[PDB]
């Protein structure tokens, strides 16, 4: 089909003319279906100052199926586990074929600012986030300095 | 990929058949996808439940139910017709001062 | 509500420009308006959601509806089926006017 590859290449073109704020993404080599991304920790969060890397794999029928996206940088967050797995609706049940990697990245940045403790990958962290915000920020910043800086 | 086109070549695509002018507040009948100025179609639908162009029935009993603001169309019109947007805006100020 | 404002109940037409005026259409002038949200290419065989008036290539929206998810890919409104969409020849015509293909 080559249809997915066309869609992917255009997104890459747009990203070149309009680099998204605080993040970047592109092929990790010669295969347009395998990308890497980097997200800077939002300043409106305990992840501020951190650089977080992600891995991206587009399915052959992208964009009618969501891309597969995960963190490779360890992070302390209710919706992200130690495998870098991300609990985000648009990545699974709420995917739309109108979506782009640019939008996914901005969605994830938003997730970093405002975790969704009600749909946790790590209950222990969702807990702390709901009951003791200062404890959450404290540990979150420590991990950022330790692993993401 | 920049192209220049005679405005009279675009006009057919940008004009309401009811008033003979450019679309203002473009509104589209969802039944057939024919478009009009908001005011032109809302007034017209007060005494007809059939499209002015294709004569299909807009709704059994309430035509308004089946029309929508067409932001995409209006944005196209405002971006192509030079001055149109400012003029319509001025037209509204000059009126809201007077009333 | 479709109630007409005081300005609206009286508004007069915006007369057409009928002189040799040329419109300069630069590559982005109509980028958002003429692009299919799904394939990111210029709209082809435009089909348009009846509920929310959002436009897609016929093949693109049909494929997306076959790929399970019954929403407008643009705003999430319920789409039962192909019959919730309508072909938009007029939109195609404007596109062919500006960019013959
Ligand atoms: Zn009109
Ligand atoms: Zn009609
Ligand atoms: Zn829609
Ligand atoms: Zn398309």
């Amino acid at each position: 089909l080559g249809s997915a590859l066309k869609r992917i290449n255009k997104e890459l073109s747009d990203l070149a003319r309009d680099p998204p704020a605080q993040c970047s993404a592109g092929p990790v080599g010669d295969d347009m279906f395998h990308w890497q991304a980097t997200i800077m920790g939002p300043n409106d969060s305990p992840y501020q100052g951190g650089v977080f890397f992600l891995t991206i794999h587009f399915p052959t029928d992208y964009p009618f199926k969501p891309p597969k996206v995960a963190f490779t940088t360890r992070i302390y967050h209710p919706n992200i586990n130690s495998n870098g797995s991300i609990c985000l609706d648009i990545l699974r049940s709420q995917w739309s074929p109108a979506l782009t990697i640019s939008k996914v990245l901005l969605s994830i940045c938003s997730l970093l600012c405002d975790p969704n403790p009600d749909d946790p990958l790590v209950p222990e962290i969702a807990r702390i986030y709901k009951t003791d915000r200062d404890k959450y920020n404290r540990i979150s910043r420590e991990w950022t300095q330790k692993y993401a800086m | 990929r920049t192209t220049r086109i005679k405005i009279t070549e675009l006009n057919p695509h940008l004009m309401c058949v009811l008033c003979g002018g450019y679309f203002i507040d473009a509104t589209t009948i969802i039944e057939c996808l024919h478009s009009f100025c908001k005011t032109c179609i809302v007034r017209y639908l007060e005494t007809s439940k059939y499209c002015p162009i294709c004569d299909v029935q807009v709704h059994k009993t309430r035509p308004l139910l089946n029309i929508r603001s067409d932001k995409t169309l209006q944005d196209i019109v405002y971006k192509l017709v030079p001055g149109l947007f400012k003029n319509e805006m001025k037209r509204r100020r000059d009126f809201y001062a007077a009333h | 509500t479709w109630e007409l404002s005081l300005y609206e109940l009286q508004r007069t037409p915006q007369e057409a420009i009928t002189d040799g005026l040329e419109i300069v259409v630069s590559p982005r002038s109509l980028h958002s308006e003429l692009m299919c949200p799904i394939c990111l290419d210029m709209l082809k065989n435009t089909m348009t959601t009846k509920e929310c008036l959002h436009r897609f290539c016929a093949d693109c929206i049909i494929t997306a509806l076959r790929s399970g998810n019954k929403e407008c890919p643009t705003c999430r409104k319920k789409l039962v089926s192909k019959r919730s969409l309508r072909p938009d020849p007029n939109f195609d015509a404007l596109i062919s006017k500006i960019y013959p293909s």
